[PDB]
């Protein structure tokens, strides 16, 4: 897609596209970014009631599980297929593949089609998911997190025992411990 | 890099270990974080708490119902013990059989409080000697 000005036709501009749909996809602030698999999910309700604690720490010990921790979501960017998501890290679990210690604050990227999966700004939450994609820009792209498909989100309790009721954040608290405890 | 037995050192430093990695050390009693309610425990998963700066307190060698606090069954034995030939009950071994690396632990013997391997203690233990298992933390004994 192109046009150029009839009345001054130095003035010339051009984009690329193509009829196909498009499914290599990541985009970063960097001359080189990543890639996905046109990456998009839904996220679980807050709050639920006795929710299942276990299938939790069976989603955490997962094969592909390599990023999991408890956090506070910071703040948002405007990039569409990767509207940044940045943190306040809490705690960590299975943070994963040359990864290190907590409280980096880093990035969890965001997508248009993922509309089930949408975060709030200084909200406390718990997730899972596949590990960063190592190298951008910088001298690497470290903990900078896809959020990709099939990931797990919830949103965690900021205080607990008055919201009806604190047995839901007691049940996340024993499947944190069991992934601390037992792991996979 | 800087490991320890609580630790898990990584990228030219020093780091924590996983508590579930250190889940096979020797069971003990202990006590609640921010509670005065006792329960089992093991001392690397406490180590590797303590390490990520996680709460914990401790509580003498009958306080909780620990694992680990009798001699078990073949096809399941402690690091200090092993199954004997043709027989369906698991034996305790010698200190020189000291395969795991272990903690070194505070334990009352003889009367007298002394350090020793968390493997040692362990065999002690299985074999029905008279001990007291005092701290997770060696003892003074060894000062000079």
């Amino acid at each position: 897609f192109t046009v150029y000005e009839y009345h001054r036709p130095d003035k010339q501009c051009t984009m690329f596209y193509s009829t196909s749909n498009i499914k290599i996809q990541k985009v970063c602030e960097g001359a080189a970014c990543k890639c996905v698999e046109a990456d998009c999910g839904q996220m679980q309700e807050e709050l639920d009631l006795t929710i299942s604690a276990e299938t939790r720490k069976q989603t955490a010990c997962k094969p592909e599980i390599a990023y999991a921790y408890k956090v506070s979501i910071t703040s948002i960017t405007v990039e569409n297929v990767f509207v940044k998501y940045k943190a306040t890290l809490l705690d960590i679990y299975k943070t994963g593949e040359a990864v290190a210690e907590k409280d980096s604050e880093i990035t969890f990227i965001k997508k248009v089609t993922c509309t089930n999966a949408e975060l709030v700004k200084g909200r406390q939450y718990l997730i899972m998911g596949k590990e960063a994609l190592q190298i951008k820009y910088n001298f690497s792209f470290r903990y900078i997190y896809p959020l990709d498909s099939l990931t797990w989100i919830e949103y965690w309790p900021r205080d607990t025992t008055c919201s009806s009721c604190q047995a839901f954040l007691a049940n996340l608290d024993e499947f944190a411990e069991d992934i601390f405890l037992n792991g996979c | 890099p800087k490991c320890q037995r609580w630790e898990k050192l990584q990228n030219s430093r020093c780091v924590c270990k996983m508590p579930y990695e250190c889940g096979p050390s020797l069971d003990v009693c202990a006590q609640d974080e921010r509670s005065k309610r006792i329960l089992p425990l093991t001392v690397c998963k406490m180590h590797v708490l303590h390490c990520q700066g996680r709460n914990y307190t401790l509580t003498g060698r009958d306080s909780c119902t620990l694992p680990a606090s009798a001699e078990k069954a073949c096809g399941a034995c402690p690091l200090w013990g092993k199954c004997d030939a043709e027989s369906s009950k698991c034996v305790c071994r010698e200190a020189s059989e000291c395969e795991e690396e272990g903690f070194s632990i505070c334990v009352e013997v003889n009367g007298k409080e002394q350090t020793m391997s968390e493997c040692e203690a362990g065999a002690l233990r299985c074999r029905g000697q008279s001990i007291s298992v005092t701290s997770i933390r060696p003892c003074a004994a060894e000062t000079q």
